[PDB]
RNA sequence: AAACUGCGAAUGGCUCAUUAAAUCAGUUAUGGUUCCUUUGGUCGCUCGUACUUGGAUAACUGUGGUAAUUCU
RNA sequence: UGGUGACUCUAGAUAACCUCGGGCCGAUCGCACGCCGGCGGCGACGACCCAUUCGAACGUCUGCCCUAUCAACUUUCGAUGGUAGUCGCCGUGCCUACCAUGGUGACCACGGGUGACGGGGAAUCAGGGUUCGAUUCCGGAGAGGGAGCCUGAGAAACGGCUACCACAUCCAAGGAAGGCAGCAGGCGCGCAAAUU
RNA sequence: CGCUACUACCGAUUGGAUGGUUUAGUGAGGCCCUCGGAUCGGCCCCGCCGGGGUGCCCUGGCGGAGCGCUGA
């Protein structure tokens, strides 16, 4: 399940390929326009909200 | 959808008419605006030619005219008491043209007491709290008092309207079409029309 | 047919345009304007078929887009503009002025007028109504509405309009003894003095008109246009002075012209 | 003749009947003013319409209708509806193959005002075209002429 | 160029299945209605930031999804 | 004030109203440039309303082929008329409520059939007639069959959309896309009709 | 009466096939009404505040929260 992540401050976007369901379980059952703490995506994602 | 064509009808001889074309847009009809009494709700309809029809769904205020006194005021619509076409319209409190309605009498009483300097629709307790004692008696120059005394000679209301003013509610007829103009206007019933509708209302119950 | 029609079949065009049959399927289809479709002369027909200034429609467009044609003193760049009765067409580049006047055979003749006479026109009045704080209003056959007209001006009268300003200068009342032209029907193009008008309430009124040669003819009231006061016209008449020759005298005149030719 | 027989109140809309009246001018009733119009085309207003009290919104003289277009004549054949009658128009239709006519007729339902009383089966009526008044009625009786042998 | 906006796309072309006072034709009516456009009138008639107001969105730039569309 | 054969017309006066799904009362563009410290000439767009043009839509009057082995029909679910309303751009059983019992017919109603779209017209014809008119002009209807709508001044539009019925295209089987009675062209049908 | 052929009828079969009307029930889809309220704002409130007057509020620009108030 690809993730299309955009950073409006710099205007840069990236397509990440996350194939681990444990990481993706954070977003499950969440509706659009809901802010979720993206921590399970990776260690470098610590403190990020998407 | 809803149609208003004359070709789906039988001929005057009773024979069936076979249609020669399908339903046209200019023969359309629309669902009725069963206008109720409540806080104002009006929807607009785009009609033929690009013009606009106002479709009143709820109304609680109207512009009603006292013809004998030529006093037109914006009053509050209270209840529906008679409908010459259907009784379910009275039962459901639907405002249509020629429906008999009870309207608040306060603006007319205010105009009467300010124009004739005579009490109207008052009980015998004679409270007459200030700013009404002033509007009823006041102090005026000789010319102004003379003009008011001249007015008082031809200020006599029919007994039926006086009774209604005592109750605080007048009987009125709606002369507008709320489902087409979005307005419930009309005139205060008086004279033989008032007697006719009073008799009809009493006989209905 | 949903919505308005935008084409005109050539064989369905009005006959007084004198359009042939083999040039095409369609006809110019006059634009909406001050004159009715059946009673007008489109600019292209006049500029190409009548005056032969242009050979094709594209040449007519090229002429009109240089702003050379003026209809009643205003530049008209629409090639299908409906120019009708009593209209004045001015071409300053070549310096001529025409007035659209019906010929005896019910066709718009090429009638050249002097530049002095091109400063005004005559309009039949169609209705008078009061509006907008009691201001009277006149409506003419040319679809121009004039406020504050003379109180004497009644329906079926004729008013002289100064084209530059658009105001009334004088008028002729509709009455017996006044000269008139027939602008529709069988007697279209005929000029004569009004003899009598018979009224049929709820129906059309019939007007009897006598020529200068003694011939009489009737028309409907809506087909009468007052041209002059008494016997004298207020405009210049075409070469045929409004009198209709029978086919016999027309043939005799043609034969006499042939004999005198050469 | 009581004129209030419907659920609604019958009244000429143009006339205002609630004008204030002082007691000094209370000689019985005010004799409610009557609205009536003169339809053109040289037709006289019946005295009944002027001095009557009936309410008829389709009346050519006291109602809201305009006489326009065709004026025809017929013979009254039936008077079994309220305020409207059925008249018969007879004519001859030509057939060119035989150079001969055939008798034809058509009925017409025309509105009859209460101003025309004592209308019998057999008299002549001059009717005039108006706007559609019902599904089948497009004419209003303007004049009634008695039959050739009336009393 | 593109894209937004405006206009047109209700004309034209085709065919004759339906349709028997219906269509249609001549004659009348709308004083019983709607009307883009063209043309003329009207547009300080109203006694109550302006030396110019606000938020977007497309084109464009970049990340894409689907086997597939004038999809998004 | 003005008008019409005829307004309950037009204009006037008065008391109010004036819809948050709002009515007008210019926050727009171009070209020339100017004069006396501010005023301005041509245009182009836009706009409520009135008139005009192009219409359209309902009506009035008269006119249509065969058939009685179709003689009574319509009316309980509007048939005919009245009163009040709803809806509609408006007049109207157009629809509703309550009333009345009406309305058409041997002068052919009602029903059935048509190898029936209607006219302008065509063939033949001494005179009278008979037959044809799908077909280039006018009017109508339809876009495989019904139905329902959006937008728009104007469609119940199909070279617009939404369904169902009948056909039918691609598919990775999850889905997507259809409408030549337009011009060519193919199949089929046929005695019968042209170039992608 | 006998020989051959054709047409047509009655047709037992409780004929079918196609089509067209309806009774009763079900009923897609649009449209209207009454609700519904995923989201997106604006005002307000603060941490945040640029400067005017002067710490002094009248307006920029943020973040947080308020089933605060309202709009779509
Ligand atoms: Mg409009
Ligand atoms: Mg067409
Ligand atoms: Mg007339
Ligand atoms: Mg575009
Ligand atoms: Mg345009
Ligand atoms: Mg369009
Ligand atoms: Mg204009
Ligand atoms: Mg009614
Ligand atoms: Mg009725
Ligand atoms: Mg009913
Ligand atoms: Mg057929
Ligand atoms: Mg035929
Ligand atoms: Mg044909
Ligand atoms: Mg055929
Ligand atoms: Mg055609
Ligand atoms: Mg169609
Ligand atoms: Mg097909
Ligand atoms: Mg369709
Ligand atoms: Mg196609
Ligand atoms: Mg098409
Ligand atoms: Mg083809
Ligand atoms: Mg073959
Ligand atoms: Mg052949
Ligand atoms: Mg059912
Ligand atoms: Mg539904």
């Amino acid at each position: 399940m690809k993730l299309n992540i955009s950073f409006p401050a710099t205007g840069c976007q990236k397509l990440i390929e996350v194939d681990d369901e444990r990481k993706l379980r954070t977003f499950y059952e969440k509706r659009m326009a809901t802010e979720v703490a993206a921590d399970a995506l990776g260690e470098e994602w610590k403190g990020y909200v998407v | 959808g809803i149609s208003r064509d004359n070709w789906h009808k039988r001929r005057k001889t009773g024979g069936k008419r076979k249609p020669y074309h399908k339903k046209r847009k200019y023969e359309l009809g629309r669902p009725a605006a069963n206008t109720k009494i409540g806080p104002r709700r009006i929807h607009t309809v785009r009609v033929r030619g690009g013009n606009k029809k106002y479709r009143a769904l709820r109304l609680d205020v109207g512009n009603f005219s006292w013809g004998s006194e030529c006093c037109t005021r914006k009053t509050r619509i209270i209840d529906v008491v008679y409908n010459a076409s259907n009784n379910e319209l009275v039962r459901t409190k639907t405002l249509v043209k020629n429906c008999i309605v009870l309207i608040d009498s306060t603006p007319y009483r205010q105009w009467y007491e300010s124009h004739y300097a005579l009490p109207l629709g008052r009980k015998k307790g004679a409270k007459l709290t200030p700013e009404e004692e002033e509007i009823l008696n006041k102090k005026r120059s000789k010319k102004i008092q003379k003009k008011y005394d001249e007015r008082k000679k031809n200020a006599k209301i029919s007994s039926l309207l006086e009774e209604q003013f005592q109750q605080g509610k007048l009987l009125a007829c709606i002369a507008s079409r709320p489902g087409q103009c979005g307005r419930a206007d009309g005139y205060v019933l008086e004279g033989k029309e008032l007697e006719f509708y009073l008799r009809k209302i009493k006989a209905r119950k | 047919a949903r919505g308005p029609k935008k084409h005109l079949k050539r064989v369905a065009a009005p006959k007084h345009w004198m359009l042939d049959k083999l040039t095409g399927v369609f006809a110019p289809r006059p634009s909406t304007g001050p004159h009715k479709l059946r009673e007008c002369l489109p600019l292209i027909i006049f500029l190409r078929n009548r005056l032969k200034y242009a050979l094709t429609g594209d040449e007519v467009k090229k002429i009109c887009m240089q702003r050379f044609i003026k209809i009643d003193g205003k530049v008209r760049t629409d090639i299908t503009y409906p120019a009708g009765f009593m209209d004045v067409i001015s071409i300053d580049k070549t310096g001529e002025n025409f007035r659209l006047i019906y010929d005896t055979k019910g066709r718009f003749a090429v009638h050249r007028i002097t530049p002095e006479e091109a400063k005004y026109k005559l309009c039949k009045v169609r209705k008078i109504f009061v509006g907008t704080k009691g201001i009277p209003h006149l409506v003419t056959h040319d679809a121009r509405t004039i406020r504050y007209p003379d109180p004497l001006i009644k329906v079926n009268d004729t008013i002289q309009i100064d084209l530059e300003t658009g105001k009334i200068t004088d008028f002729i009342k509709f009455d017996t003894g006044n000269l008139c032209m027939v602008t529709g029907g069988a007697n279209l193009g005929r000029i004569g003095v009004i003899t009598n008008r018979e009224r049929h309430p709820g129906s059309f009124d019939v007007v009897h008109v006598k020529d200068a040669n003694g011939n009489s003819f009737a028309t409907r009231l809506s087909n009468i246009f007052v041209i002059g006061k008494g016997n004298k016209p207020w405009i210049s008449l075409p070469r045929g002075k409004g009198i209709r020759l029978t086919i016999a005298e027309e043939r005799d005149k043609r034969l006499a012209a042939k004999q005198s030719s050469g | 003749a009581d004129i209030q027989t419907e659920r609604a109140y019958q009244k000429q809309p143009t006339i205002f009947q609630n004008k204030k009246r002082v007691l000094l001018g209370e000689t019985g009733k005010e004799k409610l003013p009557r609205y009536y119009k003169n339809i053109g085309l040289g037709f006289k207003t019946p005295k009944e319409a002027i001095e009557g009290t009936y309410i008829d919104k389709k009346c050519p003289f006291t109602g809201n209708v305009s006489i326009r277009g065709r004026i025809l004549s017929g013979v009254v054949t039936k008077m079994k509806m309220q305020r409207t009658i059925v008249i018969r128009r007879d004519y001859l239709h030509y057939i060119r193959k035989y150079n001969r006519f055939e008798k034809r007729h058509k009925n017409m339902s025309v509105h009859l005002s209460p101003c025309f009383r004592d209308v019998q089966i057999g008299d002549i009526v001059t009717v005039g075209e108006c706007r559609p008044l019902s599904k089948t009625v497009r004419f209003n009786v303007l004049k009634v002429t008695k039959a050739a042998g009336t009393k």
